[PDB]
C-alpha cells in the first residue's frame, strides 16, 4: 500500500500479516526442539506468542505497526527472520547447560 | 652587568663560560652568543629597603592579582633586612 | 587440547632485541615508603624495573641523552608471584626483594609520665 | 523530529513537463551558476595586503615564549617548576639552585620550540606570571637549532615584548 | 540542589540490571558475571569461547537488538595469568541503549573472530591483533594496520617501551631510509605523581 | 561596502539576491576591539557558612559497579534493556525539501 | 594441563607448516630481488631467509611456532603484493649500523655496556 | 589475651593497649596524622586524627587513645571528616602561601592530606603570622613560618639523639620552635628532623631548590660511609 518503508534496500511486503504469522509459527516449531526447562525457550515463546496474538487480532496494518511498537511491518518481519535464525544457532550451541569454566582466581579484579 | 671571559667570551648571569680548551666555542664563530645584559640580581640590589613601622609586612610584588602569591614577612631581627623571596624585596623597621 | 610439558617463553614473539632480552635483569620489589612523608599507599603493589644504563650530556642544549629503550619502564604488579611468572616468561633476568612491612610496635601516652622509668619525657 | 531532504516528486502537467524540457534543452540552470559565478567577481575580494595588513587578534593569542620581570627588574621566575610538571609535550627543561644572595632562581630554564604544542599550560600554571606566550609568531628560522631557546633568549624576548605582553595581561586578566 | 555533583537514575540503573539477569538467565553457559555500573552502564563478563554465541544472542534476540558494534579493542593487564581483556561496546537502537561485554585471553590462546556477527570487527580485531598480539581464529584477512611494514612487536603491550627499540633516517651512503636503533638526545623524564594518602576509602582493597 | 549603484544592480540581479543585506565583509559592525573590564561571577561554593566540602564531594560517592549476577557467588516477563524507542515525528517546521 | 591448539596439535604438524613457509620463501627471493632491484644476489637472500629461521630454532612449543609462521606468512605477502619497499627488504639486512664488539677487551674499552 | 574491636563494623583481634590508629592500620586504614610518629613518644597535639566511636558524643584522638573491647570505629563518618576538616582549616589559616617557592614542594603531608580530608576553599579573612628564622647549623634550614608546632623535631631531638636543644618557647598562637639561643643544633643524627618535619620549615640546606620529588628517579641501594650497612 505504502510506497516505500524510507530505509535503503528494504522493500515493501505486500502481505505482512500472513509472513509474521508464518515465521512466528515456524520460530514456535524451533523452540519445541530446546528442553522445556531452557531459560531462553520461555522468554522467546513468550515474546513471540505476545506478537503472534496481536497480529491475529488486529488486521490494519498501521494499528498493528503501533501496537507491536516493534518500528515498521518490514523490519517486524525482518526481525522475526533474525529471531528464528538465532533460534536455530541457539538449538545447535545449546548454551542453557552449566557454565564451561570459572575464571581464574583473579581475573575481573579492578583496579589491579 | 655583563663579564667577558679570559677568552673574549661573555659570561652570563649563571657564571656560564666555555673553556679555553672547550670546542664547542665553535658554534659561536661566524655567529654571536646570546646573552642578556640585564641582570637581575644587580638590579634587585639597586632597589633600596622600605623602611614600615610594623614587625609584620605583607608584599604581593606590587599590581594586586598580577604579582606573586601574597607573603607575610616578620621584621623582627635588627641585624638584617626582611627579605620577600618570590621577588627579592627587602623590609626593615625605623631604627635609632 | 593438546598438552605442553614446556615452560612459557614468548621471547621470540615480543620483538624485543636479543641484547635487551639477554643482558637485562630486572628488579622486582615493592618500593620503599618515601621518607618524607608519612603515608604508606605508595607501598602496596610491587614494581618491576630494570637496571640502570649509561646517560651522558648532549653536546647541544646539555640535556642528558639515553640509548637505553628500558629506562622508563616500570611494570605494576598485584603480587610476587605475578611479577615472576611474567618475568620468566619475558625471558629476563630478576632479582627478587621479598617485602618489608614495619613491625607492630606498642605505643602508650601514660608512658611519658612514669614514676621510675627513663620514658618520662622532659618536654611536650 | 526529523526531515526529508530528498523526497519530493515532480508535478506531471503539461506546463511544468515543458518547463522541465527548456531545462534540458537550455541549461537553466547552467546559467544560474554562470550568473552567481559572475557576482562573485563583481564583488570586493576579502584579501588584505600582507605584511602591510595583519589578520586580528586577541590578547588570549598564544604566540612566542618570553620570561617576564618584576617592575624592579627582577625575575619573576621562582623555579618552582610547575610548567615543567604541566607541560604535555615536556618541552621545559629547568636546573636551578640558591643564588649569591639566597634567592630561588633558574640557572638551566630551556623550551624546545619544535617540541612545543603552543597549548598554553605554561601560563596557566605559573603562580608568578613569569612564563607567559607573547603576541609573536612570526619568528620562523633557517636552521633547527635556533628553535631550541634557552634562559637568555627567552629573557630577551621578554625584555623586547614586555609592553605588549603587559598590556595583554592587563587587558585579559580579569578573565583568569 | 547540589549543583556540583552527578545526578543518578535509578530508573536506568533498574532497567540495565534486570536486563543483565535476563541476559545472565538465558545464557548461564558463557556469561560469568554481570555488572551495572553507577553512572549506568551494563558490563557482562563472558567465557572467551561464547564470543559468537553471545554477540549473535545480543545481535539478533527480539529484545536484545544490538545491531551495531560501536567499538571493539583490548587492555592489557599483565599482573593477570590472561593478560589481555577483550571488551565489545554494542549499540541496540531499537531500545536506545548500549552494552559492553568482555573476555580474557593470553598471549598463545586464539580468540573467535567476530566478523561473522560484525563486519566491523573485521578492522576492530586487525588493530587489536597488531597493537596487542591476540590472534583471531577465523579472520578473512588478519594483518598489521596501524604500524610500519616489518615491525616487530606489540606497541600497545604494558611492557612495551614507549620510543620503541628502532628509530628511522635517511643515509645517503645506501640512498634509502635506514632502521637503527633507538638514541634520543634528551631522555623521556619519567615522573612519580601518586600522592601516598588514599584518595578513595570507597576502593580500599583488604591488606589480605 | 563601496561599489557603484550599477554594479550592485548587476550583482543583485545575477545572483537573485539583495548582497547589501548579507553582506560578507565586516564594516563598522563588530564589536570594538576594547571593551570595559568584567566581573565573573563566583559559584555556588563561595559561601562562608554551612559550605562543607563533605557534603559537595562528587568523587567520594562514586561506588564500585554493583554486582548483579556472580557465577561464583512463578513466570518471570522477558525484560528489554530499555522501553523500544518512540517514533519520531515529522517536523512542523519544514517536513520536506 | 591441556590448552587450546592454534594449530598444528603436536610438533611434528608444526615442523610441516615451518617447512612449507619455508619452501614459500625460498622460491620468493628471485622474484623478491628482481621486483625490487636489489644490488643483493640470490643467494644473499636465501642465506637470509635461512638465517632468520635459524634464530627460531631452539623452540619447542607448538603454539609459538604457529604464531612464528603466521607472522612469517604475513611479512611474506608484504614481500609478494609489493607492499614492502626497498627499504625494509634491505632493513632485515642491517646494511647501516656499525659492527658492534663482542669481546670483554672491547666492550670495556668502548664503555659501560655489560 | 587478644581483645575483638571494630574497624566500620569489620571485626579486628588486637592486643590490650592498642590505640584505634594502630587498629585501623591492621585493617588497612592509615588515618591522617601530623604529630604522631611510631618511632617516637605520642603528643597528640594536632588533633588531625580524631575519629568517631559508634556511640561516643565526643571524637577521640586516634593516635592516643587505647581500644577498649567492643568499639566500633567510624573511620568516614561525618564527624570524622567534619573534624579533619576543621583542623586542617586551622592549619592553612595560619600557615604561609610558600608552595612555589618551597622545598617541600610535591613531597608534603600538609598539600596531600589537604586535598584528601580538607576543604578547597578558604574562609580566613584576616592576616597571617609571620615567624623569625632560627639558625641551628649549615646543615637543616629553617623557615619557622611554615611550622606548624608538630613537636616531631623536639620529641625526635630529645628522644632518638639525646640532645635537648630544642623546644618551644612562649605560649598561645606566638608559641615558637627553636633554640631560644643562637646555638647550631649539631648532631650524627641531624638530618632526620629534616626527614620528619611534615612542612617545608625544616628541609636539606644543601639540597635546597635543585629539584622537585616528581622528577627524581629512586635507586634502592645500601650505604658504605660506614660499616653500618644503612
Ligand atoms: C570596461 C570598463 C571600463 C570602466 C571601468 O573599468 O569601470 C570600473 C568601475 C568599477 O566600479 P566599482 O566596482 O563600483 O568600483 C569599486 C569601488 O567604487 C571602489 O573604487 P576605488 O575608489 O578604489 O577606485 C580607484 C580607482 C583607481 O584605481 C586604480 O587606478 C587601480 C586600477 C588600475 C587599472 C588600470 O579605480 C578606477 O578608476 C576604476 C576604473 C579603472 C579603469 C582602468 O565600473 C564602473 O564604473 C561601472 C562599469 C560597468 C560595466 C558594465
Ligand atoms: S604551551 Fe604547552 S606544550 Fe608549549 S611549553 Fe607551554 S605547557 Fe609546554
Ligand atoms: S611555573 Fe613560573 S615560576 Fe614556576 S618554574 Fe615555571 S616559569 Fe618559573
Ligand atoms: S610546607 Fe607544604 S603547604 Fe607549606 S608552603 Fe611548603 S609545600 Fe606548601
Ligand atoms: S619544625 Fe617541623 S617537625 Fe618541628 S614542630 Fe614544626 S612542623 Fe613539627
Ligand atoms: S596524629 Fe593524633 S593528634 Fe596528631
Ligand atoms: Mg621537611
Ligand atoms: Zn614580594
Amino acid at each position: 500500500l505504502k510506497k516505500t518503508t524510507g530505509l535503503v534496500g528494504l522493500a515493501v511486503c505486500e502481505t505482512p500479516h500472513e509472513r509474521l504469522k508464518i515465521l512466528y509459527t515456524k520460530i514456535l516449531d524451533v523452540l519445541g526442539q530446546i528442553p522445556k526447562n531452557a531459560a531462553y525457550r520461555k522468554y522467546t515463546e513468550q515474546i513471540t506468542n505476545e506478537k503472534l496474538g496481536m497480529v491475529k487480532a488486529e488486521p490494519d496494518v498501521k494499528k498493528l505497526e503501533e501496537q507491536l511498537q516493534g518500528g515498521q511491518i518490514e523490519e517486524v518481519i525482518l526481525q522475526a527472520e533474525n529471531e528464528l535464525s538465532l533460534a536455530r544457532k541457539m538449538l545447535r550451541w545449546k548454551p542453557w547447560e552449566p557454565l564451561v569454566e570459572e575464571p581464574p582466581a583473579n581475573q575481573w579484579k579492578w583496579p589491579i | 652587568g655583563v663579564r667577558t671571559s679570559p677568552t673574549g667570551e661573555k659570561v652570563t648571569h649563571t657564571g656560564q663560560a666555555y673553556d679555553d680548551g672547550d670546542y664547542r666555542r665553535v658554534r659561536f664563530s661566524d655567529r654571536q652568543k646570546e646573552v642578556n645584559e640585564n641582570f637581575a640580581i644587580d638590579l634587585i640590589a639597586e632597589q633600596p629597603v622600605s623602611e614600615v613601622g610594623s614587625r609584620v609586612i605583607s608584599c604581593d610584588g606590587g599590581g594586586g592579582a598580577l604579582g606573586h602569591p601574597r607573603v607575610y614577612i616578620n621584621l623582627d631581627k635588627e641585624t638584617k633586612t626582611g627579605t620577600c623571596g618570590y621577588c627579592g624585596l627587602q623590609f626593615r623597621q625605623p631604627h635609632h | 587440547l593438546i598438552a605442553v610439558d614446556e615452560k612459557l617463553d614468548i621471547t621470540t614473539l615480543t620483538g624485543v632485541p636479543e641484547e635487551h632480552i639477554k643482558t637485562r635483569k630486572v628488579r622486582i620489589f615493592v618500593p620503599a615508603r618515601n621518607n618524607m612523608q608519612s603515608g604508606v599507599n605508595n607501598t602496596k603493589k610491587w614494581k618491576m624495573e630494570f637496571d640502570t644504563r649509561e646517560r651522558w650530556e648532549n653536546p647541544l642544549m646539555g640535556w642528558s641523552s639515553t640509548a637505553d629503550p628500558l629506562s622508563n619502564l616500570v611494570l605494576t604488579f598485584s603480587t610476587k608471584e605475578d611479577a615472576v611468572a611474567f618475568a620468566e616468561k619475558n625471558g629476563w633476568s630478576f632479582d627478587v626483594e621479598e617485602r618489608k612491612v614495619p613491625k607492630p610496635k606498642s605505643k602508650s601516652y601514660g608512658a611519658n609520665f612514669s614514676w621510675n622509668k627513663r620514658t618520662r619525657v622532659s618536654t611536650k | 523530529t526529523y526531515k526529508f531532504v530528498n523526497m519530493r516528486e515532480p508535478s506531471m502537467d503539461m506546463k511544468s513537463v515543458t518547463d522541465r524540457a527548456a531545462q534540458t534543452l537550455l541549461w537553466t540552470e547552467l546559467v544560474r551558476g554562470l550568473g552567481m559565478t559572475l557576482s562573485y567577481l563583481f564583488r570586493e575580494p576579502a584579501t588584505i595586503n600582507y605584511p602591510f595588513e595583519k589578520g586580528p587578534l586577541s590578547p588570549r593569542f598564544r604566540g612566542e615564549h618570553a620570561l617576564r620581570r618584576y617592575p624592579s627588574g627582577e625575575e619573576r621566575c621562582i623555579a618552582c617548576k610547575l610548567c615543567e610538571a604541566v607541560c604535555p609535550a615536556q618541552a621545559i627543561t629547568i636546573e636551578a639552585e640558591p643564588r649569591a644572595d639566597g634567592s630561588r632562581r633558574t640557572t638551566r630554564y630551556d623550551i624546545d620550540m619544535t617540541k612545543c604544542i603552543y597549548c598554553g599550560f605554561c601560563q596557566e600554571a605559573c603562580p608568578v606570571d613569569a612564563i607567559v606566550e607573547g603576541p609573536n609568531f612570526e619568528f620562523s628560522t633557517e636552521t633547527h637549532e635556533e628553535l631550541l631557546y634557552n634562559k637568555e633568549k627567552l629573557l630577551n624576548n621578554g625584555d623586547k615584548w614586555e609592553a605588549e605582553i603587559a598590556a595583554n595581561i592587563q587587558a585579559d586578566y580579569l578573565y583568569r | 540542589t547540589r549543583p556540583t555533583i552527578r545526578p543518578r537514575n535509578d530508573v536506568v540503573h533498574k532497567q540495565l540490571s534486570a536486563f543483565g539477569q535476563y541476559v545472565a538467565e538465558i545464557l548461564p553457559k558463557y556469561v560469568q558475571q554481570v555488572q551495572v555500573s553507577c553512572f549506568n552502564e551494563l558490563e557482562i563478563f563472558i567465557h572467551p569461547d561464547g564470543v559468537i554465541p553471545v554477540l549473535t544472542f545480543l545481535r539478533d534476540h527480539t529484545n536484545a537488538q544490538f545491531k551495531s558494534l560501536a567499538d571493539l579493542t583490548a587492555v592489557d593487564v599483565p599482573t593477570r595469568q590472561n593478560r589481555f581483556e577483550i571488551v565489545y561496546n554494542l549499540l541496540s537502537l531499537r531500545f536506545n541503549s548500549r552494552i559492553r561485554v568482555k573476555t580474557y585471553t593470553d598471549e598463545l590462546t586464539p580468540i573467535e573472530s567476530s566478523v561473522t556477527v560484525y563486519k566491523a570487527a573485521n578492522w576492530y580485531e586487525r588493530e587489536i591483533w597488531d597493537m596487542f598480539g591476540v590472534f583471531f581464529a577465523n579472520h578473512p584477512d588478519l594483518r598489521r594496520i596501524l604500524t610500519d611494514y616489518g615491525f616487530e612487536g606489540h606497541p600497545f603491550r604494558k611492557d612495551f617501551p614507549l620510543s620503541g627499540y628502532v628509530e628511522l633516517r635517511y643515509d645517503d651512503e645506501v640512498k634509502r631510509v635506514v632502521a637503527e636503533p633507538v638514541e634520543l638526545a634528551q631522555e623521556f623524564r619519567k615522573f612519580d605523581l601518586n600522592s601516598p594518602w588514599e584518595a578513595f576509602p570507597a576502593y580500599r582493597q583488604p591488606p589480605e | 561596502a563601496s561599489a557603484t549603484r550599477v554594479i550592485q544592480l548587476l550583482r543583485n540581479w545575477a545572483s537573485g539576491r539583495d548582497l547589501q543585506a548579507k553582506l560578507q565583509l565586516r564594516y563598522q559592525e563588530i564589536s570594538k576591539r576594547t571593551q570595559p573590564p568584567p566581573k565573573l561571577p563566583v559559584g555556588p561554593s563561595h559561601k562562608l557558612s554551612n559550605n562543607y566540602y563533605c557534603t559537595r564531594d562528587g568523587r567520594r560517592e562514586a561506588m564500585p559497579p554493583s554486582i548483579v549476577m556472580s557465577s561464583q557467588k512463578t513466570e518471570k516477563k522477558a525484560v528489554t534493556p530499555a522501553p523500544p524507542i518512540k517514533r519520531w515525528e515529522l517536523s512542523k517546521d519544514q517536513p520536506y525539501l | 594441563t591441556s590448552v587450546k591448539p592454534i594449530f598444528s596439535r603436536d610438533m611434528n604438524e608444526a615442523k610441516r607448516r615451518v617447512r612449507e613457509l619455508y619452501r614459500a620463501w625460498y622460491r620468493e627471493v628471485p622474484n623478491t630481488v628482481h621486483l625490487f632491484q636489489l644490488d643483493i644476489s640470490v643467494k644473499q637472500g636465501r642465506d637470509k631467509v635461512r638465517e632468520m629461521f635459524m634464530k627460531n630454532a631452539h623452540v619447542t612449543d607448538p603454539r609459538v611456532v604457529d604464531l612464528l609462521v603466521i607472522k612469517g606468512k604475513m611479512e611474506l605477502e608484504e614481500t609478494i603484493n609489493v607492499w614492502k619497499q626497498r627499504t625494509h627488504i634491505m632493513r632485515f639486512f642491517h646494511e647501516t649500523e656499525a659492527p658492534r664488539p663482542t669481546d670483554f677487551l672491547s666492550k670495556f674499552y668502548v664503555g659501560h655496556d655489560p | 589475651n587478644l581483645i575483638e574491636v571494630f574497624v566500620d563494623g569489620q571485626s579486628v583481634m588486637v592486643e590490650p593497649g592498642t590505640t584505634v590508629l594502630q587498629a585501623c592500620e591492621k585493617v588497612g586504614m592509615q588515618i591522617p596524622r601530623f604529630c604522631y610518629h611510631e618511632r617516637l613518644s605520642v603528643a597528640g597535639n594536632c588533633r588531625m586524627c580524631l575519629v568517631e566511636i559508634e556511640k561516643a558524643p565526643k571524637v577521640v584522638a586516634a593516635c592516643a587513645m587505647p581500644v577498649m573491647k567492643g568499639w566500633n570505629i567510624l573511620t568516614n563518618s561525618e564527624k570524622s571528616k567534619k573534624a579533619r576538616e576543621g583542623v586542617m582549616e586551622f592549619l592553612l589559616a595560619n600557615h604561609p602561601l610558600d608552595c612555589p617557592i618551597c622545598d617541600q614542594g610535591g613531597e608534603c603531608d600538609l598539600q596531600d592530606q589537604s586535598m584528601m580530608f580538607g576543604s578547597d576553599r578558604s574562609r580566613f579573612l584576616e592576616g597571617k603570622r609571620a615567624v623569625e628564622d632560627k639558625n641551628i647549623g649549615p646543615l637543616v634550614k629553617t623557615i619557622m613560618t611554615r611550622c606548624i608546632q608538630c613537636t616531631r623535631c623536639i620529641r625526635f631531638a630529645s628522644e632518638i639523639a639525646g640532645v635537648d636543644d630544642l623546644g618551644t618557647t612562649g605560649r598561645g598562637n606566638d608559641m615558637q620552635v627553636g633554640t631560644y639561643i643562637e646555638k647550631m643544633f649539631m648532631s650524627e643524627l641531624s638530618g632526620n628532623i629534616i626527614d620528619i618535619c611534615p612542612v617545608g620549615a625544616l628541609t636539606s640546606k644543601p639540597y635546597a631548590f635543585t629539584a622537585r620529588p616528581w622528577e627524581t628517579r629512586k635507586t634502592e641501594s645500601i650505604d658504605v660511609m660506614d660499616a653500618v650497612g644503612s
